[PDB]
């Protein structure tokens, strides 16, 4: 019989071509002699095309395949929890095998139209000009763009540790970064304590082109069976860019025509298949969600390039760090001129609502009046105000590094800000101010917290008021 | 045992016929030596490394010197492993090619000799290492705005006459001379003439009996063009698997083994990428790049010279490498113009150690102020250069006083340049360096001449020249 | 004194008028630029193709 | 042990060739249809030449390949592989060709890394203020169209600089000797010719040449032997004799 | 054949200038559209004034071209060339209209071609 084996006829550049294997099934995977797994991806009329998932230099001419009757599939359960782990399911950090009782195809279907449920509930990333000027709501998938070294991770990784107390799974999938980062990245989160409900999916550099390519799909099948099973999940893509960079390079070997700007024709189709598969699932299926953090890398944050455009085209939203913003000391780099997000909004509370419209005038105006600041003149038009409340609202916009902040405690402080109670202190006490005044509350203003975290709401602002004069009152300007 | 046979040449590519099931395994080494038979033809001592599995007992195979005079028929003998270089004590003051072979006419290496293979896969996640420590180098734009890390990867970036490898030459001389550590150097698309300044220059300065060098000339043919690199890696390698060393990897030119690479796709018949490159230019990278990493026993710090094409950073080759960097130095020729060496942009270059809980919050302070006051003069300059300088505020004036003097202190005396100056060099310590900034920046020495602060070592050497100018 | 101030306010309109127009000259320029590259990126994977289809 | 100059002069034409034969052998393309071994061809052709050691004999060989670039594109391949192979490269522009100055050399553009060996002790003694006036220059001829009204010291740099300019001109098969080259740019960076109009420099230069075959041999010869620059007196001393005598128009 | 020793240095003088003035006025195009002709210089202002005045000049009407235009057409000898374009050059002409100068034969014809339009 050569049924269930085949011989190889042909190894180059990690596809390899085999003779025989008459029953293999489309996209199934095959077993290798030396325990390499492999991928049957054309069926030819009297060949298969098979892509290896490893180091191809340990196959020659001649050896065996084994065909092992499974579509392609990856491990998935609780047991994953925890623990960072390559695309195929096979642990990288040691501690044991991983004891799953369960799989999932890498391909399946997106949820259906009439599956589907407008976006209602909050996604809190502990930032702040996140949570006040792009509200992200679960099962939205919103794109963070930005150039090298924007801080684009430490915002994934801050949302990741600010997720510890609410009811929510966290995917992270590293697609060809280097390991020693991915590795920092895994120790920084179980310093932080997001291990306890955090899977890592991570591919390095030096892995071949197809696991690069497949290592999404892996945190997206992952991701959906708890979805399917009623929860709430977080994916963070790191490098889409990376995924089509080896997309490209698994098309140019397969010899297939190159498309627009060297990238393959179905470049967007890779895109949208991925993040299609994210969504807010109806009452029916029940209230289970996905939502999705792309990552995408500009060249001098030319947004107009042809992978930035597909995915924004794609998503929800996005997100976009400057890098002149990010040297000129705005760590967060966030531009809330570019940035939007408009499935997010609605999901906000009423409370961060309330004063978010207020605070996206008085950074807009500052930030078309910046540039004025070589004269101050013109009195209220230019100096009292627009010159003043943007330099606070800008120094009350920073954030320290791995230090998310409660949604109240963001309310308190930005209403802080919009009232004029800000207007007396200088910008160089304005962090130290809050500070402070995020100790005062813990100390005192525990009705008012208590009454922001049950309603969602506002508390009474007479109230509000005396307790920020009393607050006042003790500080030291210095 | 059975051999091989020659079917095909395409110039640097040779085809070679096996027994069936006797095929060699993908990466091996192929040795032709083939001794004249007659008058019509010439003796040929060559090596192949196995590329492609083509079928039918065929092997696609690349070259590593010239192949002319191959004839169809000749005898191949497998060597059954990857290419396998001299590895230990014995490599350490000897220059060798992509072979292992030395070059220097010193003698040759003995045969019981350990030998490594060129190919090996990358350490795993459990043994990888990631403590940051800093490195110092006694340059001081180095030391103060773009840190160093132990056990990291640093790119210099710049085009044509910049000074990268004048650079690359004295952080060689003040790191041996000041922590006495193993040092590689990997030419990868060497220039002949500057492979031999450097052996010349390295011979007299007394380094070479700490260093081992690998050239592969750019005359020589793209696949050892491309593998020099990973030879060197491979040497480098030994000293911390099997001693615990801290070592030192210097690569001439990363562009160059890009391409290789690019050439060698082409060869073989690949279809183009983006611009012309490999498809596989991020998988070569990562290659390369992930086995230069810090590990328990020790670690591996790398410094790489970056050649930029007509000025775009866009291009692949600048593009693809920045991934794997730690830290990142800009040289311009605007600066090298105007007699500031180094000439790294002070502005541009950036680095992953510049935290106040690494480097210090002095010293984190202090470069701060530095970068600020220095952008703050980048945009006076066309208001000063149009109107005078009386225009600008009170304040602005200083800014522009302090600015030239910490511009022309950022530059430095090289050991190296001695044959370019005559002026000797000298050693900064960061201490001394952060000092003598806080100093210029607070504003101790804004009476001396300007020019007193050119090409000078620490801070009591400006007060020296100001004085033997006449102050 | 007036004539001063008119002197000033004549450098201020003539210099935002500089401004403007050297900004649409900015924004004409990179179109061209930007229309003219993508025909060489076109031609360059006609070339690939080209080859390609020959061998 | 001879001293030997080769000069190439179309490597793009050889590429041509090369490219015409190897598409004609099937053999498969890369970019621009070039083979993948061009750049092995020219790498291979142009290291051939070297500067051989004593126990070699002492001779050396010394190339000038050419390459002609389409509309001023020096990003094409066969541009990219000459210039990464040898150690510096000269410009030609015909924006400075047509505007009068000829020949064509882009000084900001144009790199030499084995210079200063390459020089005599004087013209490394001239040539080091020389390359920063022209810096200079260039740097704030980006502020020349604003009006005249120019800080004093920026009208005065962009004077020396047209100077410069001036001096760097050349006729057509007119070599000058070195150490005539040294005399001229040390009577340019020295500010003695800060007073000639710039329409009058050629003829300064020519009948500075002609002065100094008739006085002022014992500079020349101390040039010529030496490889120095002469006592700085006697230099300014003929410097200023020759100012005296000369009319300007 | 453009060189000294073949067409004289009376010749190739002006050849040289004329390609020296026409390059100087291309090069002012982008300052002159982004400040305005008043902005420039003296010397610019008659650079580009003697510019457009040679550009215009060396256009010429052709024995064949009256096909398409009734001008009959002219032949200039290459003495009567040089001797029309140095004289503009040396700013005779510069109080003549600018399309004085279009599709003529000798420098004389400028002149009369202004007296029709009335100078
Ligand atoms: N809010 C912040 N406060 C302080 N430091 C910050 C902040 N955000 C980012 N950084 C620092 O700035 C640098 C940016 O690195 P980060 O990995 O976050 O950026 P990135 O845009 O994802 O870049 P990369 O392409 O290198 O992965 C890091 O050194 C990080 O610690
Ligand atoms: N610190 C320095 N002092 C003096 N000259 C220098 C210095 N650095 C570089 N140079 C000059 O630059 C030339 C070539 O620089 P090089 O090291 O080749 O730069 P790159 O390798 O980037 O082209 C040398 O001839 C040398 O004279
Ligand atoms: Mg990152
Ligand atoms: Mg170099």
């Amino acid at each position: 019989q050569v049924s269930d084996v085949g011989t190889v006829i042909q190894v180059g550049d990690g596809i390899a071509r085999a003779h025989g294997l008459d029953n293999v099934m489309s996209g199934e995977l095959v077993e290798f002699a030396n325990g390499v797994m492999g991928m049957a991806l054309n069926l030819e009329e009297n060949n298969v095309g098979i892509v290896i998932l490893g180091p191809y230099t340990g196959i020659k001419e001649g050896d065996e395949v084994r065909r092992t009757g499974r579509i392609m599939e990856v491990p998935v359960g609780e047991a994953l929890i925890g623990r960072v782990v390559n695309p195929l399911g096979q642990p990288v950090d040691g501690l044991g095998p991983v004891e799953t009782t369960e799989t999932r195809p890498i391909e399946s279907p997106a949820p259906g139209v009439m599956d589907r449920r407008s976006v209602h509930e909050p996604l809190q990333t502990g930032i702040k000009a996140i949570d006040a000027l792009v509200p992200i709501g679960r099962g939205q998938r919103e794109l963070i763009i930005g150039d090298r070294q924007t801080g684009k991770t430490s915002v994934a990784i801050d949302t990741i540790i600010n997720q510890k107390d609410q009811n929510m799974i966290s995917i992270y999938v590293a697609i060809g970064q280097k390991e020693s980062t991915v590795r920092t990245v895994v120790e920084t989160l179980r310093k932080h304590g997001a291990l306890d409900y955090t899977i890592v999916v991570t591919a390095s550099a030096s892995q071949p082109a197809p696991l690069l390519f497949l290592a999404p799909y892996a945190g997206v099948a992952m991701g959906e069976y708890f979805m399917y099973k009623g929860k709430h999940v977080l994916v963070v893509y790191d490098d889409l860019s990376k995924q089509a960079a080896a997309y490209r390079e698994l098309s140019l070997l397969l010899r297939r025509p190159p498309g627009r700007e060297a990238y393959p024709g179905d470049i967007f189709y890779l895109h949208s298949r991925l993040l299609e598969r994210a969504a807010k699932l109806s009452d029916a299926k029940g209230g289970g969600s996905l939502t999705a953090l792309p990552f995408v890398e500009t060249q001098a944050g030319d947004i107009s390039a042809y992978i930035p455009t597909n995915v924004i085209s794609i998503t929800d939203g996005q997100i976009f760090l400057q890098s002149d913003l990010f040297f000129s000391g705005v760590r967060p780099a966030i531009n809330a001129g570019l940035s939007v997000s408009r499935v997010g909004g609605a999901a906000q509370i009423k409370a961060m609502k309330k004063v978010a419209g207020t605070l996206r005038l008085d950074l807009a105006a500052y930030r078309e009046l910046e540039a004025f600041a070589q004269f101050g003149s013109d009195l209220d038009k230019a100096t009292q105000a627009k010159l003043a409340r943007g330099a606070r609202t800008v120094e009350v916009l920073k954030q320290d590094l791995h230090q998310p902040i409660p949604v109240e405690k963001q309310v308190l402080i930005i209403y802080a800000l919009t009232r004029g109670f800000l207007d007396d202190i200088p910008v160089e006490d304005v962090r130290r101010f809050e500070k402070e005044f995020y100790l005062f509350l813990d100390q005192n203003g525990q009705h008012l917290l208590e009454h922001i975290r049950t309603t969602k709401d506002l508390p009474n602002e007479d109230d509000l008021n005396k307790a920020i004069e009393a607050f006042k009152k003790t500080f030291v300007v210095s | 045992m059975t051999r091989g046979r020659v079917i095909q040449v395409m110039g640097p590519v040779v085809d070679v016929k096996f027994e069936n099931g006797h095929l060699p395994a993908i990466y091996n080494a192929l040795k032709i030596q083939h001794k004249a038979r007659n008058e019509n033809e010439v003796d040929i001592d060559l090596t192949l490394e196995v590329a492609l599995h083509l079928g039918d007992d065929t092997v696609r195979t690349i070259a590593m010197a010239s192949t002319d005079g191959l004839i169809r028929g000749m005898e191949v003998i497998d060597t059954g492993a990857p290419i396998s270089v001299p590895v230990g004590e014995v490599t350490l003051g000897r220059v060798f090619n992509v072979l292992g072979e030395p070059i220097d006419l010193e003698g040759d290496i003995p045969a019981d000799a350990r030998r490594d293979p060129i190919h090996r896969p990358a350490p795993k996640f459990e043994e990888l290492a990631t403590e940051v420590e800093i490195l110092e180098t006694g340059i001081k734009v180095v030391d103060l705005l773009a840190p160093y890390i132990k056990g990291g990867k640093i790119g210099l970036f710049g085009g044509a006459g910049v000074g990268k490898t004048v650079l690359i030459q004295e952080l060689i001389h003040n790191i041996a001379q000041e922590h006495g550590g193993i040092s590689v150097f990997a030419g990868v698309g060497e220039r002949t003439r500057e492979g031999n300044d450097l052996y010349h220059e390295m011979k007299d300065s007394g380094v070479i009996s700490k260093t081992a060098m690998v050239f592969g000339q750019m005359n020589e043919p793209p696949g050892a063009r491309m593998r020099v690199a990973l030879t060197g890696l491979t040497m480098a390698e030994y000293f911390r698997d099997e001693q615990g060393q801290d070592v030192l990897l210097f690569i001439d030119n990363i562009f160059r083994f890009t391409q290789a690479g690019s050439e060698v796709s082409a060869l073989l018949g690949r279809m183009p990428s983006a611009v012309g490159y490999q498809p596989t230019l991020a998988t070569e990278m990562g290659q390369l790049q992930e086995r230069i990493t810090s590990t328990a026993k020790g670690s591996i710090t790398s410094i790489q010279a970056i050649y930029v094409p007509a000025d775009d950073y866009t291009d692949p080759a600048p593009a693809t490498t920045f991934s794997h960097l730690d830290a990142t130095t800009n040289l311009e020729r605007k600066l090298a113009e105007m007699g500031i060496y180094p000439a790294v942009d002070p502005l541009a270059s950036t680095s992953r150690a510049l935290a106040p809980e690494i480097v210090g919050e002095e010293h984190y302070q202090v470069a701060r102020k530095v970068q600020q006051t220095l952008q703050r003069y980048k945009e006076l300059q066309d208001i000063i250069a149009i109107l005078g300088m009386d225009e600008l505020s009170d304040e602005d004036k200083l800014v522009v006083h302090r600015a030239r003097r910490i511009q022309f202190f950022l530059s430095q005396n090289f050991h190296v340049a001695e044959q370019f100056t005559g002026q000797p060099g000298s050693y900064v310590p960061v201490k001394e360096t952060v000092r003598g900034f806080k100093e210029i920046l607070e504003g101790k020495y804004d009476h001396l001449p300007e020019d007193a602060f050119r090409l000078v070592g620490r801070i009591e050497e400006v007060v020296e020249k100001a004085k033997a100018m006449g102050v | 004194l007036d004539a001063k101030a008119s002197e000033h306010a004549a450098r201020m309109t003539a210099m935002k008028n500089a401004t403007d127009n050297a900004n649409e000259l900015i924004r004409t320029l990179t179109l061209s630029y930007n229309r003219a590259r993508q025909a060489a990126i076109t031609q360059e994977i006609t070339e690939i193709v080209a080859g390609a289809n020959a061998l």
